[PDB]
């Protein structure tokens, strides 16, 4: 959305590494 | 932030720090958009009830940090800003309604493993996140505690709270260019932004395209990691709009 | 607050 290659963090997304609590927010989208 | 852990290097690559020229300060935090264009709160520059007024030549962004206070020699780099745009209608006055700025840096920065823009929501993105008990994420180099200053980046995730539960919990007037997120005292559970965190990004991550995406900013509060008090926000979406309006009007 | 380039 608010850019192209916005929001997927080349530490993280773009080497498919998640950070330590992510999940937290993850799961609690239900 | 209160109550918040020290964030992972290249863990908000988008994470701006507004620093003051003379005395050499940290004003507020604010977010990359794209190679050009920050995202912060109006306060951060304007505050007439404080005296604030600050003018491009004032600041400088920094971007890419980590450490607080050190000159992240070969990580970090420092913008001189272009331009700044108030919303027109940013009400100092009462509430801080419509708390957002934007600021045009006079040169685009290069992305690099710790410097990357965030998403801003589409309406579809916005109706399926912006949703009470819903966690977001917060990031600031901010005062720990109401009344110190961290070392690192810190981040707290924290819920978006029910509009109603957030009218009732203070006495200043709710818009609807604004949200508030906390734990209620009874989550058991705590945390909040606090002085110093203004102007920093509230996000979520997409479940849907995995992407991370930027629904607030961070407004005001009373008092820091208050029970029964909660952090307000600018409403992102509803500012989209505006933000579009300037940028293809003055930029990029 | 360490310094940051007088370039800057
Ligand atoms: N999440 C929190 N508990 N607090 C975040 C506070 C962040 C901080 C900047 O970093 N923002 C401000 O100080 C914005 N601000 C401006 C003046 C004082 C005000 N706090 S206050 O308790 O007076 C309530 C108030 C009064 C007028 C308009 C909005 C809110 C207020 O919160
Ligand atoms: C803010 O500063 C600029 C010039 O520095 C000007 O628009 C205005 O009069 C100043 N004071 C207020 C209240 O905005």
């Amino acid at each position: 959305s608010g850019e192209a290659d916005c929001g997927l963090r080349p530490l993280f997304e773009k080497k498919s590494l998640e950070d330590k609590t992510e999940r937290e927010l993850l799961e609690s989208y239900i | 932030i209160v109550e918040g852990s020290d964030a992972e290097i290249g863990m908000s690559p988008w994470q701006v720090m507004l620093f003051r020229k003379s005395p050499q300060e940290l004003l507020c935090g604010a977010s990359l958009i794209s190679d050009r264009w920050v995202l912060t709160a109006a306060h951060c520059l304007l505050y007439p009830p404080w005296d604030k007024n600050f003018t491009e030549n004032d600041l400088l962004v920094r971007i890419g940090k980590h450490s607080r206070t050190r000159y992240e020699r070969n990580i970090e780099k420092i913008s001189m800003l272009e331009k700044i745009y108030i919303h027109p209608r940013y009400n100092w006055r009462e509430n801080l309604d419509r708390d957002i700025a934007l600021m045009k840096l006079k040169k685009p920065v290069a992305f690099s493993d710790y410097i990357h823009p965030v998403c801003l929501p589409d309406r579809e993105t916005a109706a399926s996140l912006l949703q009470a008990g819903y966690k977001g994420r917060v990031t600031g180099w901010g005062n720990l505690k109401e009344t110190g200053q961290p070392s690192v980046l810190q981040v707290v995730n924290l819920p978006i709270v029910e509009r109603p539960v957030c009218k009732d919990s203070t006495r200043i007037r709710i818009t609807d260019n604004m949200f508030c997120a906390g734990y209620k005292p009874d989550e058991g559970k705590r945390g909040d932004a606090c002085e110093g965190d203004s102007g920093g990004p509230f996000v979520m991550k997409s479940p849907f395209n995995n992407r991370w995406y930027q629904m607030g900013i961070v407004s005001w509060g009373e008092g820091c990691d208050r029970d029964g008090k909660y952090g307000f926000y600018t409403h992102v979406f509803r500012l989209k709009k505006w933000i579009q309006k300037v940028i293809d009007q003055f930029g990029e | 607050f360490e310094e940051i380039p007088e370039e800057y």
